[PDB]
């Protein structure tokens, strides 16, 4: 009786907001910006090839100043690499070797990595006995860990294969948020600008964004028909893109509270396994379960080009914050540094 | 009684997404549209530097 | 004058496939990451070898053949000479030890990584040399193989059954005994599992290995025993040049006919 | 915590040989770079030799090339220097010095106490030898270089060091504007090209002592002659 | 380059000198998946022969690596991409429980038709079997009553059952070792191969099983290179 007339408004309640997104629907991003020229062909070389993991790489994430980044690979190590030069600056052996995600601190003094072991673990770069050293184990998670982003030396957030999402505080060990509404595992999770939310994609095929301060889910964005593996905020914080296993993508807008573009080919028939976009926005660069990465133009839905220089998968990809150059992982045990030439 | 107070949950939560203010998608397109626009610039990307400012040689 | 430009076309043709197919068979384990494997090895090897012997050795036989003078210095003949030994003769031990790694792979598949280490195929690599050096270069300037038009290989009754046996015979015998074991193991495996899938491939495998060379050394040991003059100088030439054939199949049949070859092609 | 203890050193007689030993205790030795840095009695620093993490590369000192053997024990943690045909101009106080090298590491970071022997180019310029100071002032101390330390990598290979009295000496400033971990924000290092100027604002009584500008930019390294900072 | 960045490079030179010697030590070692349900007895299977377990075992001078999820939820379609390098997936089943044994068989479709699993060879363990066989032969419950096919289905004449063993044994256990090996075969196009096994609780055999299970899964890889299959 009480459960079936709850559920009957909840059907009610989700039919108001289908009628409240699609009244503000009054045009699309297609028709806005079909005036604008196209970016062109967009051409990349391949500029360092960073060797020395001897297993699939899962994740990597650029450090701040552009030129360090951070890889991890199921081998059980995590690199610290110097991209101008290929130098590796550290290497972490891991106390788990099924690391899926890794995470570099904004301030360079921390990285972060995780996976089937349900742990975040913490290590200082900056020590004076001059080794990296396990400085934290967030314990919490009962899912593997999928995504790791630090909000600042004391703070990160990481999602989960729960379904739960978690704030962290590292000096104390203790998770302050929980973040629960997903029905299925996370994937990832994204970072706004200004870090007071960020955004997670599940295997429930939708996109939740969440208030860090206050907890709780705000939006729930859907439209994906299957996994969604990666997800990346608009570099203004207003929108942000999904990928998932239906080989599309699709950028949804935070204010308008709805999906504004899809990017997909009928070439493209396999999975999505990373997004992002360049410094200004306009290029949306996505890695693929078919060996490449198409990178997209994000006002126009144009392939702009192609990034083909892997023989398995690329399982990440990430742009550098002055926005030079993008690197890409693969489960070839390789990454490669691309950008243009005039 | 866990499906019930599941459904009480779930129905709240749903009320919290319905209230929201949603501006127009050709509103929000423009934002999208302007940012690309004022930042063309300054992203190496989509506009390559020469190779004397390129890192990457 | 017909037959001599028809001779002349036949012989550019075989020089070209050898040069060319080697080079694809470098190339491809060159372009493709992936394909820089121990596996390929000696296949390299063979590859690089065969392409040694279309380039040096090849382009002056058939000036040698169709001229039926040596023009070039007797000094430089005996070089010549010696590149052809040396070069076949590895080609030849190339394939002796392509046939031991597939025998490793095939008869103890789960310590096939410790049998074959690669510290074992840098050292098989420099004893084929070792010996192709021996036999083409101390043999020949030594007068080991001693009995102006003529540059032909010299051979007595001793050098021709070191050279025949070593070189050709005894790799022949372990060869067959090897491929009939591998297939053996690969019929009960289809049985329990085209049928002559294994049967098609391994006897082209041996089939042009057999047909290339088995009729130059059963003629070079003839040679030897009998004199220079007992084999025909019309036979002498088809047998030399049926070696020379096996260079150009090797692409194919260890390249064209591997699952990672054909699929490296289309990342080039 | 880190330390640096050096022994072995004494007085000899000239000609003879003499081991002196640098033993390490509360960091990952074997990754740490190892420079032998001696100083004269009432003259300044000069670099003897360089041994590198996993010992694959060695220097020395012209002044002292071919007499000096210098050699660590990774398990022991241990470095060594074996000296032989000791002359008058050796009798030195002898420091061991770590420094790792990696983007943006900070070499000689830590100095040892030192061990005393007596005995029976880039040019570094510092033309101030003394500077009489007052607390709360703000100082400046200038440098220079004989050639240009900045690098085509954009990197400056300048370093200050604080030498305390009674004290091995202290790095400040690292790549002539880094600022050393556990080092006061008053201290700002600031060049250009061969001319570069520390400035100490609110000088207080620790910051008396010797400051030595080091160039980095290639070997052999040197220091200038030190400016001296008097109350 | 500069002092420092030489310095550096031959600090570089030194991580990937001992990255080799780390990563030269697990070449030598075969990777397996251990899977199954919480009464498939798995653990009974591992324990006997030795959020991850892992154990290592010897046989014949060859090192077996096997690794059990033990700490993640049913929804596996995610993380069982880590394991797409593996040897062999060993799954067990219970045979005793006929009620559970629909959801093993659907649990086995999802990982033999698996996207990341398509080379990836079975080794299927059916655990259990001297409870299957009292619980035969006391005939309370019917493979009838869950599986219909099963009153039509009759011992081929190719079996070769244990001595020792009934007939009414025979039929049953060949009837869901069937189940499983039907589903392997319908999909796959040859690529992957299942291997059925029989063991117990007490069974001292399971080590060698996977042993000469996983001899033919890397023969098959060899001759598949070849083109000899
Ligand atoms: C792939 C296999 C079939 C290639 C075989 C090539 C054979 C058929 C060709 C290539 C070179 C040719 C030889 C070239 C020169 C001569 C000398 C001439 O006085 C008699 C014919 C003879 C001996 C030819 C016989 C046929 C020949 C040996
Ligand atoms: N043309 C082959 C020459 C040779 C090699 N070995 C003996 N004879």
């Amino acid at each position: 009786s009480e459960l079936d007339q709850l559920r009957q408004e909840a059907e009610q309640l989700k039919n108001q907001i289908r009628d409240a997104r699609k009244a503000c629907a009054d045009a699309t991003l297609s028709q806005i910006t079909n005036n604008i020229d196209p970016v062109g062909r967009i051409q990349m070389r391949t500029r360092r090839t960073l060797r020395g993991h001897l297993a699939k790489i899962y994740a990597m994430h650029w450090g701040t100043d552009s030129r360090l980044l951070v890889s991890a690979s199921q081998d059980g190590k995590l690199i610290i690499w110097d991209s101008y030069t290929t130098n590796k600056v550290h290497a972490i052996p891991l106390r788990s070797s099924w690391v899926m995600t890794c995470a570099y601190a904004p301030s360079g003094n921390y990285v972060a990595c995780g996976g089937l072991d349900n742990i975040c673990s913490i290590y200082n770069l900056k020590t004076r006995e001059g080794n990296v050293r396990v400085s934290r184990e967030l314990a919490g998670h009962t899912g593997y860990l999928s995504c790791c982003r630090f909000l600042d030396d004391n703070q990160i957030v990481t999602s989960s294969g729960d379904t739960t999402c978690a704030l962290w505080d590292i000096e104390t060990g203790q998770q302050t948020t929980t973040f629960t509404g997903h029905t299925g595992d996370v994937m990832s999770l994204s970072l706004a600008p200004d870090t007071r939310l960020f955004v997670s994609g599940a295997c429930d095929a939708s996109a939740k964004l969440w208030d860090v301060r206050e907890g709780m889910c705000r939006q729930t964005f859907t439209g994906h028909e299957s996994d969604i593996n990666a997800i990346c905020f608009f570099p203004n914080g207003n929108a942000f893109a999904t990928g998932s296993d239906d080989a599309t993508c699709r950028l949804f807008d935070l204010r308008a509270d709805q999906e504004l573009m899809t990017y997909s080919h009928d070439n493209i028939i396999c999975g999505i396994t990373s997004v992002s976009f360049s410094k200004s926005g306009r290029l949306l660069l996505a890695g693929y379960d078919d060996f490449n990465c198409n990178v997209w133009d994000a006002l126009k839905a144009d392939r702009a080009g192609v990034l083909a220089g892997h023989d398995n998968r690329v399982s990440c990809l990430g742009v550098t914050d002055d926005g030079m150059a993008v690197a890409t992982g693969s489960w070839d045990s390789f990454l490669k540094i691309w950008n243009g030439s005039s | 009684t866990a499906s019930i107070a599941q459904a009480r949950k779930l129905v709240e939560q749903l009320k919290m997404e319905a209230n929201i203010d949603r501006i127009k998608v050709s509103k929000a397109a423009a934002d999208l549209m302007a940012y690309c626009e004022a930042h063309a610039k300054e992203d190496p990307l989509l506009t390559p530097v020469p190779a004397s400012e390129n890192p990457f040689r | 004058t017909a037959c001599k430009i028809t001779i002349t076309v036949v012989l550019a043709v075989l020089i070209l496939i050898t040069v060319a197919g080697n080079v694809v068979v470098c190339l491809a384990v060159g372009l493709n990451r992936r394909l820089r494997n121990l596996t390929n090895c000696f296949i390299v090897s063979l590859a690089i070898t065969d392409l040694l012997l279309g380039l040096l050795v090849l382009p002056f036989s058939a000036i040698y053949q169709l001229s039926c003078k040596w023009s070039f210095g007797k000094v430089f003949c005996n070089i010549y000479t010696s590149l052809d030994v040396m070069l076949c003769t590895a080609s030849i031990l190339n394939l002796f030890m392509i046939s031991l790694d597939r025998y490793c792979a095939v008869m103890d598949p789960l310590r096939y990584p410790v049998l074959v280490t690669p510290v074992r195929v840098a050292i098989s690599l420099v004893l084929i040399w070792v010996i192709s050096i021996t036999l083409s270069f101390l043999s020949i300037h030594l007068g080991w193989n001693s009995r102006t038009s003529k540059c032909k290989v010299q051979v007595n009754e001793v050098y021709g059954l070191v050279d025949g046996l070593v070189t050709f015979y005894l790799p022949l015998l372990i060869m067959c005994i090897t491929y009939y074991r591998i297939f053996k193991v690969a019929r009960d495996q289809a049985k329990r599992i085209r049928e002559h899938k294994a049967t098609v491939t391994l006897a082209a495998v041996m089939g042009a290995f057999i047909i290339c060379w088995f009729p130059y050394f059963t003629a070079f040991v003839y040679r030897g025993l009998r004199g220079d003059d007992a084999i025909n100088e019309v036979l002498e030439a088809i047998v030399l040049w049926l070696g020379y054939a096996n260079s150009a199949l090797n692409p194919i049949l260890y390249a064209a006919l591997n699952r990672d070859f054909r699929t490296g092609y289309q990342q080039l | 915590d880190v330390q640096l203890v050096e022994s072995g050193g004494g007085l000899v007689q000239p000609g003879g040989s003499r081991k002196l030993s640098c033993s390490a205790s509360g960091f990952a030795f074997s990754s740490f770079g190892m420079h032998w840095v001696r100083q004269a009695p009432e003259k300044g620093l000069e670099w003897v030799a360089y041994i590198s993490s996993g010992s694959g590369t060695i220097y020395y000192a012209d002044t002292v090339k071919g007499r000096f053997t210098i050699s660590r024990d990774d398990p022991k943690n241990t470095l060594f220097l074996q000296m032989t045909s000791l002359r008058s101009e050796d009798t030195a106080m002898y420091y061991c010095v770590r420094s790792i090298y990696y983007y943006g590491s900070s070499p000689f970071d830590f100095w040892g106490q030192g061990t005393t022997l007596t005995v029976s180019d880039i040019v570094m310029t510092q033309a101030t030898s003394s500077v009489p100071v007052t607390p709360g002032e703000s100082v400046s101390i200038s440098c220079r270089s004989s050639k240009s330390l900045l690098h085509s990598n954009g990197n400056t290979y300048l370093y200050w060091f604080l030498q305390r009295p009674g004290q091995s000496p202290q790095l400040l400033i690292y790549r002539m504007s880094n600022l050393a971990s556990g080092v006061p924000d008053r201290f700002s290092g600031s060049g250009s090209g061969t001319a570069f100027t520390l400035t100490i604002s609110r000088l207080e009584a620790e910051d008396v002592g010797v400051y030595y500008c080091m160039q980095h930019l290639e070997y052999p390294l040197t220091f200038g002659a030190g400016t001296k900072l008097e109350l | 380059v500069s002092a420092e960045d030489k310095a550096a490079a031959e600090r570089s030179k030194m991580i990937d000198k001992n990255l080799r010697e780390d990563g030269e030590k697990a070449r030598r070692t075969l990777r397996l998946l251990l899977l199954g349900a919480d009464n498939s007895g798995k653990s009974t299977i591992v324990k006997q022969m030795r959020g991850i377990f892992e154990t290592k075992f010897q046989v014949d001078k060859v090192n077996f690596h096997m690794f059990d999820v033990g700490g993640q939820r049913d929804e596996r379609r995610k993380w069982i991409q880590c394991f797409n390098d593996v040897t062999a997936i060993i799954f067990v089943v219970d045979s005793s429980d006929y009620n559970r044994l629909q959801e093993a068989l659907n649990d086995f479709k999802s990982i033999w038709n698996n996207r990341w699993l398509r080379t990836i060879s079975v080794i299927l363990f059916l655990n259990k079997q001297d409870l299957l066989a009292e619980k035969v032969l006391a005939g309370k419950s019917k493979i009838e009553d869950y599986f219909p096919e099963f009153a039509r289905y009759t011992t081929p004449e190719d079996a070769t059952p244990e001595p020792g063993e009934d007939p009414r044994v025979t039929r049953a256990k060949y009837f869901i070792r069937k189940e499983f090996v039907d589903i392997s075969t319908a999909s796959g196009d040859g690529r992957h191969i299942c291997y059925p096994h029989f063991t117990c609780a007490v069974d001292t055999e399971n080590a060698r099983r996977i042993f000469n299970d996983c001899k033919d899964i890397i023969l098959q890889m060899n001759l598949r290179e070849y083109n000899l299959v």
